[PDB]
């Protein structure tokens, strides 16, 4: 959310909100300098070669990804100045998201989404899951562990491949059992996608090239929505997908989109999920929340924290909006659950952020990106927290002219698209 | 043209209703946890697959 700190990449570590850290989960990698921009949220301005050892190289893969747009450059984000500009860019976008009620609510939900304490072999004991913490190195050389909900990190090889991932449990499915787990988002505020407005279905030579630029704030909000679903453990099983036939590219005939994605997009695309399926999901997670409340009612002890058992049980009572009777027993209130579930899956959607920000954006996933641009949103003459690219009192305020890369061209550099696909 | 703002104010209404229960952050008190011992991660933690853009562009 709001970042009440003036962070500069070169600022000395203090073991509190500026420190070298390690993610116990990701093997024994090298410590990376990170910044805590808000309670429960850290930012690591480095290319992600830590979360997955399998993705250590930053060069284009042997087999090019079959996606509309991709971009590679192993040198991006390797200098202190870039890391400083990245930190400032990510911070500015969080503030832009924080500039509307929708964004403020989403960020608060995320900060409230503390991963459940269910890592014990003793059903009656509350214990943390190591995968939901990081080790913060201190200036004296020692270190302390700390729980957190979200980490924003630089991209891996494909610079514009933004995603929301997390460390799993050996048996539990944390993102889908209501527990939740710390989310890691690969993101970059230094690039953005180019798209064309939906065809008028009448007189329009497809020979275009993605004239309009996507607002970085929407792209980040998109990933944060996924993080939200995953922190509350209500993400839709990735096995549930929607098959779509497409004639857009040579040698391609279809597209597969997960229900999670459709839900996150909102608007028209979310309607592709059947009513029967929707109710199935809501009831499914409702049951997961009941199991949690049940686990909390059977908890007799807690290990690993200075805090009391009552307090830690209360944290989750508040996270899941559980009801507590005069005898101290927890239960899931059907009305409360529905309102919370509805807010996380139907109010927090990409389409609604588009409405709140008042920007041009694709209407459906079927309108594929066509280009990639290098941008620089830190300077106020380029982009602002309140208006993004469409600066008020200028030619850029009307008809989304600020996002028109042909009108507001000083804000963009068209880059090479590494895609192997050929548009038909 | 002005229908967008109407939708915005409408959504704001629903958020206002949730604000009383979801408006503030939690787990705000100054607690600490035991240090997590960094053991030999030969096969430590795994990763729960993320969401790759529009996802699978089948041939
Ligand atoms: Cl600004
Ligand atoms: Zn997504």
């Amino acid at each position: 959310p709001f970042v009440n700190k003036q962070f500069n990449y070169k600022d000395p570590v203090n073991g509190v909100d500026i420190a070298y850290i390690k993610i116990p989960n990701a093997g024994q990698m090298q410590p990376v300098k990170a910044f805590k921009i808000h309670n429960k949220i850290w930012v690591i301005p480095e290319r992600d070669t830590f979360t997955n050892p399998e993705e250590g190289d930053l060069n284009p893969p042997p087999e090019a990804k079959q996606v509309p747009v991709s971009y590679y450059d192993s040198t991006y984000l390797s200098t202190d100045n870039e890391k400083d500009n990245y930190l400032k860019g990510v911070t500015k976008l969080f503030e832009r998201i924080y500039s509307t009620d929708l964004g403020r609510m989403l960020l608060t939900s995320i900060v409230r989404g503390i991963p459940f304490w269910g890592g014990s072999t003793i059903d009656t004991e509350l214990k943390v899951i190591d995968t939901n913490c990081i080790n913060v190195i201190q200036p004296d050389g020692s270190y302390r562990s700390e729980e957190l909900n979200l980490v924003i990190i630089g991209p891996s090889a494909d610079i514009i491949q933004f995603e929301c991932k997390s460390f799993g449990h050996e048996v539990l499915n944390l993102t889908r059992n209501g527990y939740g787990s710390t989310q890691y988002i690969r993101f970059s505020p230094d690039f953005t996608f180019g798209f064309e407005e939906s065809l008028e279905v009448d007189t329009n030579p497809l020979l275009g090239a993605g004239k309009f630029a996507t607002d970085p704030a929407v792209t980040l909000a998109h990933q944060l929505i996924h993080a939200g679903h995953r922190l509350y453990g209500i993400a839709i099983n990735p096995n549930r997908v929607f098959k779509v036939n497409t004639n857009a590219y040579y040698e391609m005939s279809g597209l597969e989109v997960s229900f999670e994605e459709l839900r996150t997009f909102g608007g028209h695309d979310a309607k592709f999920i059947d009513s029967l399926q929707e109710n199935e999901f809501r009831l499914y997670y409702y049951n997961k929340f009941k199991d949690i409340a049940s686990t909390l009612n059977k908890a007799k002890s807690i290990v690993g924290t200075t805090a009391s058992l009552q307090y830690m049980k209360n944290v989750f009572k508040e996270k899941y909006l559980l009801s507590e009777d005069t005898s101290g027993k927890f239960s899931v209130d059907k009305l409360k659950f529905d309102k919370l579930y509805k807010m996380l899956t139907e109010i927090y959607t990409e389409d609604n952020f588009v409405k709140f920000f008042k920007v041009l954006n694709r209407k459906t996933f079927l309108n594929f990106d066509k280009a990639v641009f290098k941008i620089n949103i830190v300077p106020k003459v380029n982009y602002t927290i309140y208006d993004g690219f469409n600066l008020r009192n200028t030619n850029l305020a009307a008809n989304f002219n600020g996002q028109n890369t042909e009108i507001n061209n000083m804000n963009f550099t068209k880059l090479k698209n590494f895609t192997p696909l050929v548009p038909r | 043209m002005d229908e967008n703002l109407e939708q915005v104010s409408g959504i704001i209404g629903n958020l206002r209703h949730m604000a009383l229960d979801m408006g503030n952050e939690i787990d705000t008190q100054n607690r600490q946890i035991d240090r997590i011992m960094e053991k030999a991660d030969s096969n430590k933690t795994r990763i729960d697959e993320a969401n790759q853009r529009a996802t699978k562009m089948l041939g």
